[PDB]
RNA sequence: AUAUCA
């Protein structure tokens, strides 16, 4: 119909084909319950390495590492949408979502022996 | 950089994660990159917030179809999005403030 | 019964007596985590069940046309409008007892003359 | 049968053939009496060996 | 029949009764488990009123609470003192049992025991559903009486 | 007056149209053409294309050579029927001169091959036609049979006869019937009560098998240890290639699902639910003492196998049982564990739900859950086995000419006979199986076709067998699809089940078109579900494959019927919609029975609910019937008319006679039968006549409504043995 | 081995 009202519409840059990390734009995703909180003094520092490939998170030390895996595709897709200073938009693909994927952890001197002993159960 | 370092979250960058129809990827891929690929528009309409996308003219021949969007929650979820450079480095871009859904038109 | 889950873990919850005070705690075998208990009500058995008799009774009830009608009036809206059911429970010593489901008010009454009922 | 209503202890719905064998039987009593009648054939075709077996 | 008491439908009752097997399971609603800490006190105030009898005219801060019912409790026929005199005997001076009156509205039997205390309530629970016999004989159920 | 309800003698001008199109050994023919046209070729390009490696020593020239050899399979090929006589010379050759010479009537199979050749030094692969494989036997009347298109003075020349209805082999001149064989369906879920005295109270059957490619016949049970009054009572699952029936949790942590609760949002639905979730307390004290997804995979690779010692060697291989053995169908692809654990979710929750006394136990007998193997998958069974066996003797081949380098001579590499007297010696002995070497191989699948009189012939072309809960009792799943009165007297009675005459049997369509569409149309992809979040979400599945969820079923539903009802989905394909259970289940699935009925709709703006089919088609049809344009397929593609199996006839509401059970009463003959009513308002779809319930030799009876039972499953054995003339030829 | 006969 007539437009008495005012739309702000931003002009979309369908994805750059050239980009630096073009190809690589990854969601990274934490389940509410881990209650992960990037601002950390403690979560200042974080690594992220390729597990030798589920991706290995972990910060300095006594802190939890989680563990990424690669969820399962789908017909549509899911781009990820920037906004530039100037109002203009610019979508990048999501080359892969991991669910993240981390430790506790209080898993040490133990698992094995805890086994063992449901063993000693029957 | 540091080798295996994740990088700058903290400057709380925020951007949106939207699901697309696989055709309209399809043709988003069209343009081109020297053309800076502008694919189309984003309007954002009030009373109400709604929000569609409406691919560029030059995409297609015809009159443009709106994609209404649905707009989603967060979920009980952090979703950030973290980039891997062809250097490799990676850096913890921006957390996800946002969830759309285009739908098909 | 309706039991938590605990903040942090989302593992499940063990009851923990707090000797001292004489009052009932969930205790998260994974972390360090304590609450205290909403209900004295730890365990509920339920060996005469009425638990299943109402089962999926989803606003699209009416469009089961393998579904029997009836004219009988509405408790709530007096509707003779309604699908009638036995007792879902599928158990041997149940009784013939029907609901029906008004196909406006969506209030399930019952046929039962011995008893009465709310769901 | 997905000829009648869910929950339905009638006569007509559990398998009471009403007519006569001169009258005829309606679609349902006659697939009501087959089922019946099936299954006195399985035990006279069963019995036949095990009633044999007993005897030896 | 004993050669007397032939036509007596009422001693034919009376042996069905003697008879045909019951077990706590088939006269009970719903058991539960609560955390009701004073002994003398009680969280659920349905009870308050058999509390203040069954201690005028120690022991676990765990109650094991079970329901019967009155219908099921007659067709075999019962009493809620009898029912509980047969826990009462079965567990001896190890657990501390009392009981909701045959006039009272719900049916209930209140059970204490005499650090870990759950599971072995869980386990006082199954033994009473399974392997409390209130009349009959085993191996026998259903006792019809016949002319 | 062209929109005028239909009367019940109009019914017959549909009969008339059903049989015009399909004739009466439908099922054999569109069996054998699916497979001959799709199946074949999908046979030949499963295993396909083989490859032999020859890496060298690197010691020096001429060693340092490493080569890889490659062996393709393209296009298949098939011709019309040949022999090929004495004196070298091929020719066509026409079903007498078969029955006549004792010769198999087959055709030809080619198919395009193709030699690659790679090297490297010491990382690089560089690269440095038609050909016979088997005779093939053709089922007359079929695509490939050369008297599909023949007219009627065509047969009489071909010294056929016309009344002949094909739908048999010809193999050394006897003819030979396939009999369908009757299994029951798999990828399906079954609650089972585990007997009186047993540990386990309740069982959770899966029979896992793919749609095709080698076929992993492993079934996981999902087992409720502990009976009606034991204290803890566990759930573990039985694991191919796993001794040890493991704790759910384990599984599901092993799956990635690490927290109970999570684990729990799998199994139960709403939170709510006290009594379901008290049942998984257990569980998760059972899997208490595996925390983490490495540690439950260890415990899982613990228990073997043989046990195979050694730690990274136990947690690598329970990734490859839960990946390749563990609900093979949905995926045996990597990144899948949220499908595979939601699956095991909605299996516990339904071994829990019977346990509950919610849901009864699964019928076993119940039709809707049997498949008929006809002529198609027969061949498709054998034929894998086949040409296995030839792949592996062309392996066998290019190791003995690689060493050598005798030149890789096409000829010897394949062996024809290998196939060809293959697929002879199952058709006419009759073991199913390879092959002179044959125990347990089924006989009597193939068989000698019945020519005492015509009817006896038609009857062995809708014949059934069932080898090995009640089987023999005449299920009401049966109405419509399997004749009530024709069975045999003695040891096979109601185990040898006869089609009735409207029935046909699903030939295997695409799912891939609907899941595709489903997606399009409101369905939420199960890789994303949050059971608490939409709580009241209808379950969607497509061959026992959970797909995801839909919020508005009511309007798919009717768009996927509307889809059907206009051919955009296949008609064959069967989808039902369990309201109450809030589940919406779709069969593109092979083998499925089903019948046609007509649609009876609300949609009338003169008054009430009445059938889409209206005197005017009737005298449509009747108009083609004069000429010997509107035939049985325009009643189907007009939505007039559906096909109903016997899991969608769940939940329909069928009228008997349409006249007699449409209009409400706004004297009464005494001789005619006691007939009931028309009360419903329902209505979804009409029977086009009640008699065709029955099958080829109950049809004959006169009166079978005014007889005893069993005097009628006499007739219907005995008009086989009665003399006639069976073929004018 | 299948089918069948009382
Ligand atoms: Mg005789
Ligand atoms: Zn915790
Ligand atoms: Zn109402």
């Amino acid at each position: 119909d007539e437009d008495p009202n005012e739309y702000n519409e931003f002009p979309l840059r369908a994805i750059p084909k050239e980009d630096l990390e073009n190809m690589r734009t990854h969601l990274l995703k934490f389940q509410s319950k881990k209650k992960i909180n990037p601002v950390t003094d403690f979560h200042l520092p974080v690594r992220l390495h390729r597990k030798d490939y589920p991706w290995v998170m972990e910060d300095f030390d006594g802190y939890n590492t989680w563990v990424g895996s690669y969820e399962a595709g789908n017909s549509d897709s899911y781009v990820l949408l920037s906004v530039e200073d100037d109002g203009s938009f610019t979508m990048i693909p999501a080359d892969k979502v991991y669910k993240f994927t981390a430790r506790n952890k209080y898993a040490t001197l133990t698992i094995d022996e805890a086994e063992k002993r449901m063993d000693k159960k029957s | 950089e540091e080798s295996l370092d994740l990088d700058l979250e903290r400057s709380n960058r925020q951007v949106w994660l939207v699901r697309l129809p696989m055709f309209l990827a399809e043709k988003w891929r069209d343009r081109n990159n020297l053309h800076g690929q502008e694919l189309g528009k984003i309007r954002i309409n009030k009373d109400g917030s709604k929000i569609t996308l409406l691919l560029n003219e030059n995409d297609n021949d015809s009159i443009p179809h709106e994609y209404d969007l649905e707009l989603t929650k967060k979920v009980v979820e952090n979703e950030y999005v973290f980039t891997e450079q062809n250097l490799k480095k990676t850096a913890i871009v921006g957390t996800v403030c946002h969830e759309c859904q285009v739908m098909p038109s | 019964t309706t039991f938590r889950f605990c903040r942090d873990c989302n593992n499940m919850l063990y009851p923990r007596e707090d000797k001292e005070n004489n009052r009932l705690l969930f205790e998260c075998r994974t972390c360090s985590y304590v609450e205290e208990a909403g209900s004295p009500l730890v365990y509920r058995h339920e060996l005469i069940t009425n638990i299943g008799e109402t089962a999926g009774v989803v606003q699209d009830i009416g469009s089961d046309p393998t579904l029997p009608r009836s004219d009988r009036e509405c408790p709530k809206c007096h509707s003779r409008e309604n699908v009638f059911f036995q007792s879902q429970q599928r158990r041997k010593d149940t009784s013939m007892v029907l609901f029906f489901v008004c196909l406006s008010c969506s209030h399930i009454f019952t046929s039962d003359q011995k008893n009465k009922r709310t769901q | 049968l997905p000829h009648f209503s869910k929950d339905d202890y009638s006569p007509e719905s559990k398998g009471f053939v009403e007519n006569s064998y001169l009258r005829g039987l309606t679609p349902q009593e006659f697939f009501f009496h087959a089922m019946g009648g099936r299954e006195g054939l399985i035990d006279t075709a069963v019995k036949t060996a095990e009633t044999g077996y007993i005897q030896r | 029949l004993e050669p007397g008491h032939a036509a007596d439908q009422e001693q034919a009752k009376l042996i069905r009764s003697a008879i045909e097997h019951t077990t706590l399971k088939s006269v009970t609603i719903a058991s539960e488990i609560y955390y009701d800490p004073d002994p003398r006190s009680t969280v659920i105030p349905e009870d308050e009123e058999i509390i203040q009898l069954h201690f005028s005219l120690q022991q676990s801060p765990w109650l094991l609470r079970l329901e019967l019912d009155r219908a099921a409790m007659n067709d075999k026929d019962l009493t809620m003192g009898q029912v509980g005199e047969r826990i009462k005997q079965t567990f001896k001076n190890d657990l501390f049992v009392i009981w909701s009156e045959d006039n009272d509205e719900k049916l209930i039997i209140r059970c204490r025991v005499v650090a870990e205390e759950d599971h072995m309530l869980k386990k006082i629970e199954n033994t009473m559903l399974e392997n409390i016999t209130l009349r009959g004989v085993e191996n026998i159920e259903r006792v019809v009486m016949m002319k | 007056d062209e929109s005028a309800p239909i009367t019940a003698e109009d019914s017959w001008a549909v009969i008339s149209a059903f049989f015009r199109e399909k004739g009466l050994v439908s099922q054999q023919l569109d069996s054998f053409n699916q497979f001959v046209d799709y199946t074949l070729q999908d046979i030949i390009c499963e295993d396909s294309t083989l490859i032999l490696e020859q890496l060298a020593q690197h010691t020096t020239e001429s060693d340092n050579i490493s080569r890889k050899y490659e062996i393709s399979f393209g296009k298949i090929y098939v011709t019309k029927p040949m022999v090929n006589e004495s004196d070298g010379v091929t020719h066509a050759l026409y079903p007498q001169e078969a029955r006549l010479r004792n010769l198999t009537y087959s055709s030809g199979l080619f198919v395009d091959v193709k030699k690659r050749t790679y090297e490297a030094i010491d990382e690089l692969k560089y690269e440095l036609g038609k050909v016979f494989i088997g005779r093939l036997p053709i089922m007359l009347r079929s695509k490939n049979c050369y008297l599909s298109e023949a007219t009627e003075s065509d047969l009489y020349k071909l010294k056929e006869c016309p009344f002949d209805m094909g739908g048999y082999f010809i193999i050394n001149g006897s003819e030979k019937v396939l009999i369908a064989q009757e299994r029951s369906a798999g990828n399906i879920v079954q609650v089972f009560k585990k007997a009186a005295p047993s540990p386990i109270s309740h069982v959770a059957e899966i029979r896992s098998a793919l749609e095709k490619g080698s076929r992993f016949i492993s079934t996981l049970q999902v087992k409720l240890y502990g009976r009606e009054g034991s204290s803890a009572r566990t759930i573990k699952a039985t694991l191919p290639y796993i001794k040890q029936d493991i704790p759910i949790v384990i599984i599901f942590r092993a799956l990635g699902i690490i927290p109970d609760g999570e684990i729990l949002e799998h199994i139960c639905y709403d939170v709510n639910d006290w009594q379901m979730l008290e049942m998984l307390k257990p569980c998760v004290e059972d899997g208490f003492v595996i925390q983490d997804r490495e540690t439950a995979l260890d415990f899982i690779g613990r228990r073997g196998t043989a046990l195979g010692i050694k730690k990274e060697k136990r947690i690598q291989y329970a990734k490859d049982i839960l990946q390749k053995e563990f609900l093979p169908h949905i995926t045996q692809l990597e990144g899948f564990e949220s499908r595979k654990a939601f699956f095991l979710g909605y299996m516990i929750n339904r071994l829990l739900l019977c346990a509950l006394d919610r849901k009864d136990q699964d019928d076993r007998d119940h039709f809707g859950k049997k498949r008929l193997d006809l002529a198609g998958p027969l061949l498709a069974q054998l034929f894998k086995t086949l040409f296995k066996k030839l792949t592996k003797d062309i392996f066998r081949y290019m190791q003995r000419t690689v060493e050598e380098a005798h030149d890789f001579n096409m000829k010897l590499a394949i062996n024809a006979k290998t196939i060809t007297s293959g697929l002879k010696y199952a058709l006419a002995t009759g073991n199913w199986g390879e092959q002179k070497k044959a125990m347990s191989s089924r006989a009597g699948v193939s068989q000698v076709l019945n020519r005492y009189t015509y009817s006896s012939t038609l009857s062995h072309l809708r014949r059934t067998n069932t080898p090995i809960a009640k089987p023999r009792q005449l299920h009401n799943t049966h109405w419509g699809l399997v004749c009530p009165a024709e069975t045999p007297e003695g040891q096979a009675c109601g185990l040898v089940k006869n089609l009735s005459l409207m029935s046909c049997i699903s030939v295997g369509t695409d799912p891939m078109p609907i899941i595709t569409f489903l997606s399009e149309w409101g369905m939420e992809p199960l890789e994303d579900y949050v059971p608490h979040q939409s709580p009241d979400a209808t379950r969607v599945f497509v061959n026992g494959v959970w797909h995801g969820v839909h919020r508005n079923p009511a309007r798919l539903m009717e768009t996927l019927r509307t889809l059907r009802r206009k051919g955009d989905i296949n008609p064959e394909v069967s989808m039902i919609r369990d309201i109450r259970e809030k589940e919406l289940k779709i069969f593109t699935d092979a083998g499925r029975v089903y019948r046609p009925l007509f649609i009876v709709e609300d949609d009338e703006s003169l008054g009430h609910k009445e059938l889409k089919v209206r005197k005017g088609h009737i005298a449509k049809l009747m108009a083609t019937e004069y000429q010997d344009e509107y035939t049985w397929s325009s009643l189907l593609n007009e939505g007039l008319v559906e096909y109903i199996d016997a899991e969608e006839e769940e939940s329909i509401l069928i009228a008997m006679q349409p006249e007699d059970l449409e209009p409400a009463e706004a004297d009464v003959d005494p001789a005619k039968r006691i007939r009931v009513s028309h009360h419903a308002t329902t209505f979804t779809h009409c029977e086009i006549h009640p008699s065709m319930i029955l099958g080829v030799a109950a049809s004959i009876i006169p009166f079978p409504d005014h007889n005893q039972s069993p005097r009628n499953t006499y007739q219907s054995a005995m008009g086989k043995q009665a003399m006639g003339v069976f073929l004018t030829n």
